[PDB]
């Protein structure tokens, strides 16, 4: 089928990078105030 | 508002080991800010609920992944000959050949050739189409949603448990034996019953038809009579055909014992009626404590009415209960180390007592089941040691404990240790030194003069169980004996030729090779023991440091005074028996290899023959099976097990990073990172994109776990391709 | 206890607990720990004499006579 | 079942245990628990014998009046340490 | 033979699956 | 007889191995010229491994299948040579170094200076020891019966528990 | 920051100020000791833990004590 | 407080100055006076001139002073050293002397800060401050 | 989502559903329709449950639905 070449580069690339840039982000948050 | 919001100290910790410690200490709820008994409790049962709908993912994934990709329909046809297929492979970076050596398995595209047995266990419990793989991975897929809201709910506001209902030790045990293990067992007896025996006997009984079909000619009218011999009446012939009606019987409950003789597996009826009388026996258990009602028995009393006389074991068992339903890592390490004995124990009984059809002919999946388990056993064990030393440091009180069954623990360790160490020290000498005699003399071209011990009581007991090429004639193997005239009639017929059969795994004849490995073995287990021990007594304090309690379980050290304190936490103790655990579960693992592949070429006299001296186990085992593994691509070109190679080598280089970690520490480092601080910050260009968290070297204990982690991962991923791919490559 | 005399430690936390040691000085007034204890068996550290109190000691030898 | 709702069952000081200890059994006599200690294990031990030694088990035919009362062995054994029990504690 | 259709019924009990997740998530850091 | 082994008088195996490391030793011996040390050293060698065969033949040692001598230590008497006497032998030589050990560190405690005897050894009457461990089984009884063999426990170190 | 104690088994020894590279700690009257001074850690916030006072102190065991605890720019030693 | 005036030693320059982060978190001085001009080792690595009189140095770390400190009074007999914390407000809070004697000394002044009234081996057990704020010290 | 909620003013089983015709009637005569409600619907529970076996195991219900 189609789905292994649309869904692995999604879970495997995209997913995990945005996942690191919204850890990284929310780790370099500072306190409120 | 860090990111480490439970733990201020590391919120305001300004270097980069915020994020290293926030992370690894991100579970260890008992240690958070702001935490009480009752939140930590529900917060457990919430990642529990987590935990077990990644569990269930987990398993609907490999069947669904099975049912999608998997020849599951063709291996049915003919399970000896087709390679069950694991699932497909996506990977733009294969080239042309290694597409073509992918493809296999009787499919048109690149494919993994599974070494799990779950085509084996889902044929044998009754399996046959890819429509019930998919309709199973649904379902798994419904329960884990159903696992999901339920971990959501039980942190809502009116739906949050209290601490009485979570320390409610007495309900928790009766439900969780005579429901939990009882009518569980009891379900899959009648999931045999039904839909497996069926099954293998030619009938396909599923959810549209399991209401008409009888799983008996005569149903439950024996049963309600008494007549259930009926049940056991016309069992399955020796000429039966797994999965065909031809020679297939009508007993729904039996006792035969031995094996099926087609798929050298033990019969389904026997495994019904093991499951059926196992659960009586649990839900029979599960009636033992009170529980509202006025019937049952209190533990508290119990235990703290069991203390022997003249005060032998002190005052008895007073205060566990106490420390016991307080303490969470003392529950944590019971039933790590009860688990780690099961998986032991299954790991042991799976080879020997093969209950999947088809599966004593596969040998890549029993070699592959058998070392996964050993490796976990190794880890649960090592586990419950760590959070055993974790509640001695942590949850211990001799205030409760005064005089003790655990406190004369702590009172007499030090004859503990002592005598520990004695024992490791006796065998680790004379195992070795009987080994180097053995390999100086077949090295001198003398192997007449080798220390060969004879394993006499390890084959004593076999005869007693029923093997008979020993000669020693004791119980079961004498014909004379009561024990035989008492069970000649219920499972000694099938049991004696299944054990006397030379084909099978059932109790291996051994030798002076096993007796040797043997007391290998012993020192690796001792010496394990011994530093795990150590770790959990010496937690609390020690000669060189008495007061480690205050310190904690995982510090540093104590500084270079007082001679140097490196490794002296207890934590220490948990990584130096890391090490000790890798190696008995290596030598355990090296040992079953070895003594299967001789006995699967037929060539056992090569592992009684070498087996005795060292160079024989580097020469015949090592260097003789790692060729398949190495050849996996060559100059020349490359066959499917190119992945197993690489994965050899890149074990092989994790293994070896892990060694950096191991010897150098942090302060060579820190410096470092200091020059190469000023460095970025003196450049120009570079220096206009600046950190936020001050760059440091790892600490002392982070760099550890991460040496750690790295040789144990090193370890694991160099010896799996080297078991499954020599064992592929050589089919045998 | 006294001068000269032999006395085994009863502090948990000492290197010497439960060991033997000569009483070398006994500080009068202050000195929440006034007997001087003088040891043969040297600690981690390397020192061999450490001060304790009265109730950490018990007499096992008088002084010569 | 809560901490609290227990009894303090712990005797290591004394020579013999208290009567709570035998929960329902507290009150039972120490002579009818020895007669009824002998009885249970002639009965069991008459019982695993007539199902095992005497005639082989055999699958198809098992009598279940024999496999009960082999339980009995361990109520004997129970029986006859709160046989002892009740002794010591003079009732 | 799985079909397309059972592929994107269970791909949908997977999505369901994967917001229950974030909500027990979210649920378990406050 | 035991675990299925046989005698190593009557093992073909036992015998091929015989004649096999004569045959190439006598074979080596071919590179060397009568009369020389290399030649009578060898007929030394070969003279040597036929008298280890028929010794191991003659003291009645059990060879397996794969015609290499097979000891039994379980308790049996008809092999008691195997692990019973050396067993007993290295007992008793161990005790009499362990004796000799300790009653010289009793001796050098005593002294002014324990700390200098003990890596200066006292050998006059070090070597009294060691002479008088020869009866340390009745000494070590004794010194037991006596309770000088034994520290008693609250005199002896032991950590904060 | 670590946080540094004493205990009342000093000896006025001041080797822990000696030894100390951050000025933690300083001597103070007292009353239980015949050197009439112990030692305190009235600047804990400069403390960095390399424990050279407890590795100066003579005590069988240690009258000055360090904790490590929360971590600091000042505690790390950092110099950037 | 600090006059931010005073001669420095004669020095080369060193790479193992302060980078970025004394001049926004927080820098160090060290004052002292020498009878004679004289070449000493400074903490970062080099060979510095210390003028006669008075001399002023900077540094990136209270234990760099405290070395200097240390080196000062045990090679040239230099016990007038005083040590101050400069912010990048230009605050000056003096440090070291601050009573204006070293810490080894004895003054009345001085009030004990984590003195504690039983032995080392008398602090409660962790499963006593379990789940409570407080540590065992 | 009033199910799980935090609403303090939420009655049980008050959706807003035909909710009109209890304005008329008053708190007695409204307790006396809820618990009709009730009452109606746990007999439901149990016929419904006989009759869904009824239908499985026979196929048909005795007094209605001859086949
Ligand atoms: C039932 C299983 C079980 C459970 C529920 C726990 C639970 C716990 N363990 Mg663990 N533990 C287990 C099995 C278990 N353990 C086993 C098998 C071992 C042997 C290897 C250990 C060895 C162990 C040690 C030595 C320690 C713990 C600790 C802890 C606590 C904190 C861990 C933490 O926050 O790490 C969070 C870590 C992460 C989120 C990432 C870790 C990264 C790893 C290396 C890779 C993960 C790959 C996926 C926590 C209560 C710690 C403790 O109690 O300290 C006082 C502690 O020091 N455990
Ligand atoms: C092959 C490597 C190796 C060897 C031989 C040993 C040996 C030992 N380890 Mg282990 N250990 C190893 C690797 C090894 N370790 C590694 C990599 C780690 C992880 C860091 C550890 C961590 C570790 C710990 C934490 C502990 C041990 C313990 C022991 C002892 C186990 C009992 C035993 O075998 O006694 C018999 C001894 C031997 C087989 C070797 C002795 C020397 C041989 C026989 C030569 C004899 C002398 C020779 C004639 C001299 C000639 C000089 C010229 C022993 C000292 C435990 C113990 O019991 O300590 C008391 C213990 O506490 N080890
Ligand atoms: C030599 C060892 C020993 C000794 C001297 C004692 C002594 C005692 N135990 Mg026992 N006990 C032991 C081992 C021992 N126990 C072991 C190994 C276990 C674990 C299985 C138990 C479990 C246990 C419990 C759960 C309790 C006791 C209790 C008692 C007291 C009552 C004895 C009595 O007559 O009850 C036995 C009386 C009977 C009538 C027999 C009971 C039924 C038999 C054994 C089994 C019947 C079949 C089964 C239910 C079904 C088949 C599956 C007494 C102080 C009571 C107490 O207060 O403890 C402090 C109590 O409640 N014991
Ligand atoms: C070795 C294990 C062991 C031991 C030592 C005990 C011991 C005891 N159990 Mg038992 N129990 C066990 C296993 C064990 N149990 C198991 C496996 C279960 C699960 C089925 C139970 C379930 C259980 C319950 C539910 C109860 C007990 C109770 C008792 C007490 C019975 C006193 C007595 O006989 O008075 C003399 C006896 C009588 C006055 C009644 C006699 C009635 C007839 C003769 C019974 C015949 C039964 C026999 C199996 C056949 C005693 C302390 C009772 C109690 O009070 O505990 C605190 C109780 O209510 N037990
Ligand atoms: C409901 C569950 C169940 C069922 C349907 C069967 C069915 C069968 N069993 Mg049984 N069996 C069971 C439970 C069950 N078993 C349990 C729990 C055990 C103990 C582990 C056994 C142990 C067993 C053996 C060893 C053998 C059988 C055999 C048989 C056959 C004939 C038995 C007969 O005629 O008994 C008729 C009996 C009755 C109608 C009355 C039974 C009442 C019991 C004794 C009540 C008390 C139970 C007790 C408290 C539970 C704990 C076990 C205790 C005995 C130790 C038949 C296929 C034989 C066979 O198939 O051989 C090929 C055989 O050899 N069974
Ligand atoms: C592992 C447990 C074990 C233990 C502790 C012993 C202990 C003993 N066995 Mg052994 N033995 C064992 C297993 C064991 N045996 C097994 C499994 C077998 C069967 C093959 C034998 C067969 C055996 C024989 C045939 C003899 C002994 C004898 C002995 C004694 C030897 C005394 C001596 O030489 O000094 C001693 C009591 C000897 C004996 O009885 O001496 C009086 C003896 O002749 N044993
Ligand atoms: C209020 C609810 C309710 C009512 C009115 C009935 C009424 C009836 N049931 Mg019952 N039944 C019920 C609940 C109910 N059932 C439930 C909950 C179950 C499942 C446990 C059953 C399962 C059941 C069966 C299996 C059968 C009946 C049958 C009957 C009939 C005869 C039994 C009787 O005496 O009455 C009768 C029409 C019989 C019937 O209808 O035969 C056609 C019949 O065979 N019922
Ligand atoms: C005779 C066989 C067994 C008799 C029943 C025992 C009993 O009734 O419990 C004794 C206790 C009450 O005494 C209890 O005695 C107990 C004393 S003590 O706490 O153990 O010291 C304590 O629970 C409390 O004081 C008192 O309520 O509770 C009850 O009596 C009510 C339970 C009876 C109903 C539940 C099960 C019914 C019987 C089970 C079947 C028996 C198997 C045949
Ligand atoms: C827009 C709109 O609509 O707004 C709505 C709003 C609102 C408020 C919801 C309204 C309402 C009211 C509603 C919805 C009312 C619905 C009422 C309904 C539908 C009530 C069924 C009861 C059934 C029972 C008790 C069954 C018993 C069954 C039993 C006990 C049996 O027969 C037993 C038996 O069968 C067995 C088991 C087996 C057989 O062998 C024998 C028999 C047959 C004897 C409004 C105002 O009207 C309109
Ligand atoms: C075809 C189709 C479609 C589409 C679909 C899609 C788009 C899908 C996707 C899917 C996906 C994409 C999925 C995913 C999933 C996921 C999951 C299922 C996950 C889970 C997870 C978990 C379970 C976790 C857990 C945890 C952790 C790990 C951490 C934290 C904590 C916790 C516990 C939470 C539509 C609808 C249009 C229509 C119909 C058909
Ligand atoms: C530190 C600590 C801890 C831990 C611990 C551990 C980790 C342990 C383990 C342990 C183990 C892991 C053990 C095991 C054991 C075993 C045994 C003891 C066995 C037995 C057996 C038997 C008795 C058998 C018998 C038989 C039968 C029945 C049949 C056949 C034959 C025979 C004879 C074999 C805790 C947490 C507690 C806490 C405290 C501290």
């Amino acid at each position: 089928s189609f789905l292994p070449s649309i869904l692995t580069p999604l879970v495997t690339l995209v997913f995990p990078g945005l996942c690191f840039a919204l850890f990284f982000v929310l780790i370099e948050q500072d306190e409120i105030a | 508002t860090k990111f480490p919001k439970f733990s201020q100290a590391l919120a305001q910790d300004p270097a980069t080991r915020r994020i290293w410690y926030g992370i690894a200490t991100a579970h260890d709820l008992e240690s958070h800010d702001g935490m009480t008994e009752e939140n930590l409790y529900q917060k457990i049962f919430a990642s529990h609920f987590g935990h077990l709908a990644i569990i269930f993912l987990w398993t609907s994934g490999n069947l669904f992944h099975v049912a999608w990709q998997g020849n599951f329909q063709q291996w049915v046809l003919n399970p000896l000959k087709v390679k069950p297929i694991a699932h497909a492979i996506w990977d733009p970076h294969f080239g042309q050949s290694a597409i073509k050596a992918f493809t296999r398995g009787g499919v048109s595209y690149p494919v993994n050739i599974a070494t799990s047995g779950v085509y084996h266990w889902w044929y044998t419990i009754g399996m046959r189409t890819n429509e019930d793989l998919y309709f199973g991975a649904l379902g798994l897929l419904i329960l884990s949603t159903a696992l999901l809201f339920a971990g959501w709910l039980h942190l809502q506001p009116k739906f949050r448990p209290g601490i009485a209902w979570f320390k409610n030790n007495e309900s928790r045990l009766n439900h969780h034996l005579s429901g939990l293990f009882g009518v569980s067992s009891l379900a899959w007896a009648g999931h045999l019953i039904h839909v497996a025996i069926p099954e293998s006997r030619g009938q396909h009984i599923r959810w549209n038809n399991f209401t008409s079909t009888l799983p008996h000619p005569e149903g439950l009218t024996p049963f309600f009579t008494g007549n259930w011999g009926l049940y056991a009446e016309n069992p399955d012939t020796a000429q039966h055909i797994f999965g065909t009606s031809e020679g297939a019987g009508t007993a729904i409950l039996t006792f035969l014992g031995g094996f099926h003789p087609q798929t050298q597996s033990m019969w389904l009826t026997d495994i019904a009626h093991h499951h059926l009388a196992i659960a009586v026996v649990f839900i029979f258990a599960g009636h033992m404590y009170r529980t509202n009602w006025g019937i049952g028995h209190s533990m508290k009393e119990i235990l703290d009415a069991h203390v022997p006389p003249k005060g032998r074991l002190g005052s008895g068992h007073r205060g566990l209960f106490e420390t016991i339903t307080d303490s969470l890592h003392m529950q944590l390490g019971l039933a790590l180390a009860s688990l780690g004995v099961a998986t032991s124990l299954v790991a042991q009984h799976m080879y020997a007592l093969p209950s999947y059809a088809f599966m004593a002919k596969d040998y890549v999946t029993q070699a592959a089941l058998y070392t996964h388990h050993q490796y976990i056993a190794g880890f649960l064990m090592v586990g419950a040691f760590a959070h055993g030393a974790i509640f001695f440091v942590r949850d211990y009180d001799p205030e409760v404990n005064k005089d003790n069954v655990l406190a004369r623990m702590l009172q007499h360790k030090e004859a503990i240790i002592s005598h520990l160490s004695w024992v490791s020290l006796f065998l680790g000498f004379h195992t070795l030194g009987l080994y180097i005699h053995n390999d100086v003399c077949v090295a001198f071209g003398t192997p007449e003069k080798q220390i060969l011990f004879e394993p006499v009581f390890a084959q004593f007991i076999q005869a007693a169980s029923g093997k008979a090429l020993y000669g020693f004639d004791v119980l079961l193997s004498s014909p004379t004996s009561v024990a035989t005239v008492a069970g000649s009639k219920i499972w000694l017929p099938g049991w004696v030729e299944a054990i006397n059969s030379g084909k099978n795994s059932l109790f291996l004849t051994i030798g002076p090779g096993d007796f040797l490995i043997h007391h290998a073995i012993a020192l690796a287990l001792h010496t394990t023991t011994l530093i795990l021990v150590k770790g959990a007594l010496d937690a609390r304090g020690s000669k060189l440091m008495p007061d480690k309690k205050d310190f904690g379980y995982s510090f540093p050290c104590d500084g270079p005074g007082r001679g140097g304190t490196c490794d002296i936490s207890a934590w220490d103790a948990f990584y130096l028996a890391m090490f000790w655990m890798l190696n008995t579960i290596g030598w355990v693992t090296f040992y079953w290899h070895w003594k299967h592949m001789t006995i699967w070429g037929g060539n056992a006299a090569a592992f009684n023959e070498s087996s005795t001296y060292i160079m024989g186990w580097l020469r015949d085992y090592l260097w003789l099976n790692s060729s398949p593994l190495i050849n996996g691509y060559n100059a020349f070109g490359m066959n499917a097990q190119a992945v197993w190679a690489w994965m050899f080598l890149f074990g092989h280089l994790i293994w070896a990073t892990g060694f950096m970690f191991l010897i150098s520490w942090r302060g060579y480092w820190q410096e470092l990172i200091e020059t190469l601080v000023w460095a970025h910050e003196r450049t120009p260009i570079a220096n206009l994109v600046k950190w936020r968290d001050k760059p440091v070297a790892l600490s002392i204990v982070q760099a550890r776990l991460v040496g750690l982690a790295h040789f144990t991962i090193g370890y694991i991923f160099t010896y799996a391709p080297f078991v499954i791919a020599s064992t592929t490559g050589k089919f045998s | 206890i006294s001068r000269g005399s032999v006395v085994r430690i009863m502090r948990p936390e000492s290197y010497w607990f439960q060991e033997c040691g000569s009483v070398a000085t006994i500080a009068k007034g202050g000195d929440r720990y006034p007997v001087v204890v003088r040891f043969e068996k040297v600690n981690y550290a390397g020192v061999a004499t450490n001060n304790f109190a009265m109730d950490e000691l018990v007499e096992v030898e008088a002084p010569p006579a | 079942l809560d901490r609290s709702e227990a009894a303090d069952t712990w005797w290591g000081d004394k020579d013999y245990p208290s009567s709570v200890v035998l929960g329902i059994g507290k009150d039972v006599p120490s002579s009818i628990y020895g007669v009824t200690s002998a009885i249970a294990f002639s009965v069991g031990a008459y019982c695993i014998a007539q199902s095992n030694i005497i005639n082989i088990l055999s699958g198809s035919t098992v009598n279940g009046f024999y496999v009960a009362g082999a339980l009995l062995v361990p109520y004997s054994w129970g029986l006859h340490v709160a046989a002892w029990i009740q002794k010591q504690n003079g009732k | 033979m799985i079909t397309d259709g059972q592929i994107f019924v269970a791909l949908c009990i997977a999505l369901t699956a994967a917001i229950l997740a974030i909500g027990l998530g979210r649920q378990l850091y406050v | 007889d035991v675990s299925g082994l046989t005698p190593c008088k009557d093992s073909a195996v036992f015998k091929r191995r015989l004649d096999g490391s004569v045959k190439k030793l006598n074979s080596r011996l071919a590179n060397y010229t009568e009369g020389t040390p290399a030649y009578i050293a060898l007929e030394q060698q070969i003279e040597q491994t036929k008298a280890r065969f028929a010794k191991y033949g003659e003291k009645g040692l059990l060879c397996g299948a794969d015609g290499l001598p097979h000891l039994i230590a379980d308790g049996r008497l008809d092999h008691a040579g195997e692990f019973i006497i050396p067993g007993f032998g290295f007992l008793y030589i161990a005790g009499w170094i362990g004796w000799a050990g300790r009653s010289y560190l009793q001796f050098s405690k005593k002294t002014d200076k324990p700390n200098e005897n003990e890596i200066i050894i006292n050998v006059p009457v070090a070597l009294g020891m060691m002479a008088g461990a020869f009866i340390w089984p009745l000494a070590a009884w004794k010194e037991l019966i006596d309770g000088k063999l034994l520290v008693p426990g609250d005199e002896i170190t032991v950590s904060p528990r | 920051s670590h946080s540094v104690r004493v205990y009342d088994t000093c000896i006025g020894c001041t080797q822990c100020v000696r030894a100390c590279p951050c000025d933690v700690l300083e001597m103070v009257p007292w009353d239980g000791c015949k050197a009439g001074q112990i030692a305190s850690a009235p600047r804990a916030e400069d403390c960095i833990g390399c424990k050279r006072c407890e590795t100066a102190c003579p005590t069988d065991f240690l009258s000055v004590r360090v904790y490590l605890g929360s971590e600091t720019t000042r505690s790390l030693g950092l110099s950037y | 407080l600090l006059n931010l005036q005073i001669p420095s030693p004669t020095f080369g320059g060193s790479t193992g100055g302060w980078l970025r982060a004394a001049e926004i978190e927080e820098k160090y001085a060290i004052t002292w006076t020498s009878k004679k001009e004289q070449i000493f080792e400074m903490p970062t690595s080099g060979a510095a001139i210390m003028q006669k009189g008075e001399n002023l140095l900077y540094l990136a770390k209270k234990e760099q002073c405290l070395a200097l400190g240390t080196q000062l009074r045990t090679l040239f007999k230099i016990s007038d050293y005083k040590i101050y914390r400069i912010f990048p407000n230009s605050e000056v809070q003096y440090l070291h002397p601050k009573d204006g004697v070293f810490p080894e000394k004895l003054n009345e002044g001085r009030v004990g800060v984590g003195n504690i009234g039983y032995s080392i081996g008398k602090n409660p057990n962790p499963v006593n401050v379990k789940f409570t704020g407080k540590n065992t010290f | 989502r009033i199910v799980f909620g935090n609403d303090p003013n939420y009655v049980v089983g008050d959706h807003g559903f035909g909710s009109n015709f209890l304005k008329g009637k008053s708190e007695a005569q409204i307790a006396d329709m809820k618990l009709k409600e009730l009452n109606n619907g746990r007999l439901a529970m149990i016929a419904v449950t006989g009759m869904f076996f009824q239908i499985s195991i026979k196929g048909n219900l005795w007094p209605i639905i001859d086949g």
